[PDB]
RNA sequence: UUCUUCUAA
RNA sequence: AAGGCGGCCCCCUGGACGAAGACUGACGCUCAGGUGCGAAAGCGUGGGGAGCAAACAGGAUUAGAUACCCUGGUAGUCCACGCCGUAAACGAUGUCGACUUGGAGGUUGUGCCCUUGAGGCGUGGCUUCCGGAGCUAACGCGUUAAGUCGACCGCCUGGGGA
């Protein structure tokens, strides 16, 4: 996130622009990540349920997206 | 005391404390404050209002070597991580640079274990 | 929509920096291929591309490290 | 309360001046329902307040108001291990009604004898910014940027 | 932040 | 094959799959005993030792705190060569073969259409999710069966004691 300020920028411009491109660049989650020591089987089991919440919510969204509701 | 125009503000935001040291451009410091050191303590000091009263400081206490132009690298992950650098162009700092600085390791030396809290 | 699939290489050449400077990011991290849409044949190809040009110091590994 | 805001009762203006905000004054000062000493008490600590001060009894009233009227108050929250006093911002209303029990409580606890002489005296004293009062003023403003990290 | 235990038909 | 395998490069090397043919001609399947492989922890000898960390020490916490939290920290983790032969070694589902409605994918070949674009039409391998018949105590499984059958093996017989 190596960042210039360009010229004739005022400064809560660049600091927002600085907040995006951390946030781009994924720097504050993955010092997070690596704050403890996380087991291969912690590390496969929270992937896992992670891709288990990624496709029954896409069943769950479109099983309610047909159904009315009132 | 050599009066330096430019310079580079380190800030080592860290989760229980954060810490500002305004340096040149090589290296060579030219004062620092911490959040600690400005009168807070524990659930006080790891605050963001804490680090802008440590940037406050800091500034401060490189009033005498005329410093006009500074640029920014910010380390580690805290709530000083984005407040200092408000009040460090609060001091009246024509900013350059935002450079986060943090340091990733391609998955190098182990962590510490989970704390079972 | 991906490219590689379209116009058809065998290989990705690691010597063409500057089709492999649109797979990279500003801090030089390899992009994903949820977003380039490059299909994972030739993502398993440019990752192994990029991984050598950055040893031959035609790529960074990151754009802090001097 | 947890379902609804209020509507706020209408109050009377004192009968001597037309001010609503000095007959919210006799109000706290009155204890057992005894509006009509309490009328007389606040109409004879005001008779000498203005005798000090040679203004009008509402004017020199306020400047006594002003200077115990607090800006920011705290409020526990204790969210984590222990209390957190987090500095609350005061709204205006609240302003008005925190100063009147402060120079009321602190008038209990002076020394003179008689009742309107220990709230003339306090608000002779507001003005000139010493007192409990005023140090009451003090504690909650001295709690506030003790407690600013909070927010 | 810590915060345990309760027999009889 | 399972355990397991993650920068990049080279050397040696096993398996799978596909497209067309060519060829051998049942050469197959399973398997007691047997043999081999087999995570981590541990053991032996010799190295290595940054980080992490049992043990241990100090600090807190608490009624106590031989714990969780903190600050340290040794075997260990790493390498070579041996040994151990165990795990919720799990899909808690032995291997092999045949048949039985579908849908949305992932991955990896291959044929065809003018590739008139990343498309259109197929045809193989592997894999994920939902689900019909059927099955099942139910939960569910459901062409990768826990459906319908065949071959062989391993195993079970109330809870403790174990
Ligand atoms: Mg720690
Ligand atoms: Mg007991
Ligand atoms: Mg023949
Ligand atoms: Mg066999
Ligand atoms: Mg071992
Ligand atoms: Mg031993
Ligand atoms: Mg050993
Ligand atoms: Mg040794
Ligand atoms: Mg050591
Ligand atoms: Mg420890
Ligand atoms: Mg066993
Ligand atoms: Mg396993
Ligand atoms: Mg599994
Ligand atoms: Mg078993
Ligand atoms: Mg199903
Ligand atoms: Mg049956
Ligand atoms: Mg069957
Ligand atoms: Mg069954």
């Amino acid at each position: 996130p190596v960042i210039k300020v360009r010229e004739n920028e005022p400064f809560d411009v660049a600091l927002r622009r600085f907040k995006r491109s951390c946030e781009k660049a994924g720097v504050l989650a993955e010092v997070r990540r690596r704050e403890f020591y996380e087991k291969p089987t912690t590390e496969r089991k929270r992937a896992k349920a992670s891709a288990v919440k990624r496709h029954a919510k896409k069943l769950a969204r479109e099983n309610a997206r047909r159904t009315r509701l009132y | 005391r050599k009066q330096v125009s430019d310079g580079v503000a380190h800030i080592h935001a860290s989760f229980n404390n954060t810490i500002v040291t305004i340096t040149d451009r090589q290296g060579n410091a030219l004062g620092w404050a911490t959040a600690g050191g400005s009168g807070f303590r524990g659930s006080r000091k790891s605050t963001p209002f804490a680090a802008q009263v440590a940037a406050e400081r800091c500034a401060d206490a490189v009033k005498e070597y005329g410093i006009k132009n500074l640029e920014v690298m910010v380390k580690g992950p805290g709530p000083g991580r984005e407040s200092t650098i408000r009040a460090l162009n609060a001091a009246g700092f024509r900013i350059t640079n935002i450079t986060d600085v943090t340091p990733i390791p391609h998955n190098g030396c182990r962590p510490p274990k989970k704390r079972r809290v | 929509f991906c490219r590689f699939t379209a116009e058809g290489v065998q290989e990705i050449d690691y010597k063409d920096i500057a089709t492999l400077k649109n797979y990279i990011t500003e801090s030089g991290k390899i992009v994903p291929s949820r977003i380039t849409g490059t299909r994972a044949k030739y993502q398993r190809q440019l990752a192994r591309a990029i991984k050598r040009a950055r040893y031959l110091s035609l790529l960074p590994y990151t754009d802090r490290h001097q | 309360p947890r379902r609804r805001v209020i509507g706020q009762r209408k109050i009377l203006p004192d009968p001597k001046f037309g001010s609503e905000l000095l007959a919210k004054f006799v109000n706290i000062l009155m204890v057992d329902g005894k509006k009509s000493t309490a009328e007389s008490i606040v109409y004879s600590a005001l008779e000498t307040l203005a005798q000090r001060s040679g203004k009008s009894e509402l004017e020199a009233f306020e400047v006594a108001l002003e200077n115990v009227r607090p800006t920011v108050e705290v409020k526990s929250r204790r969210v984590g291990g222990s209390t957190y006093q987090v500095p609350v911002e005061v709204r205006p209303v609240r302003r008005n009604a925190l100063a009147m029990r402060w120079i009321v409580e602190a008038a209990r606890k002076r020394g003179d004898k008689s009742m309107a002489l220990r709230l003339a005296n306090e608000l002779s004293d507001a003005a000139e910014n010493k007192g409990t009062a005023v140090k009451k003023r003090e504690d909650v403003h001295r709690m506030a940027e003790a407690n600013k990290a909070f927010a």
